[PDB]
């Protein structure tokens, strides 16, 4: 059980994924949204997608 | 079904038939000008009002 600990197999590799999201349900410890316009912009985007146009 | 739609991404046109708003704001202004000049004035004179005798022949 040492070769598996010393080498890696060609083609058997890991990639990296990134994305943007919103986290809700905080107890008043979220963004101020006055210094972060993108939070409100993306919340409006989500609401518009769901059918609400602010 | 209209396919996958991102939730937080800004609404952009992605496929054929999608609409987009163009704000036409064009302001173009070009100009050019040039000139050239040249001048030349020349005056010359010589007169012998009173000629002494020894200079008369000349």
């Amino acid at each position: 059980e040492r070769i598996r600990d010393l080498t890696s197999v060609q083609g058997v590799r890991e990639n990296s994924l990134i994305g943007y999201g919103l986290v809700v349900g905080l107890d008043g410890t979220g963004d101020q949204t006055t210094q972060t316009p993108f939070t409100t912009q993306t919340l409006n985007n989500m609401l518009s997608q769901l059918g609400i146009t602010v | 079904n209209y396919g996958y739609q991102p939730l937080f991404e800004d609404r952009r046109p992605r496929n054929i038939g999608d609409t987009l708003t163009i704000v036409l704001q064009e302001n173009v202004s070009a100009s050019k000008s040039s000139s050239a000049n040249a001048s030349r004035d020349g005056k010359t004179s010589f007169g012998f009002d009173t000629v002494p005798r020894y200079l008369q022949g000349l």
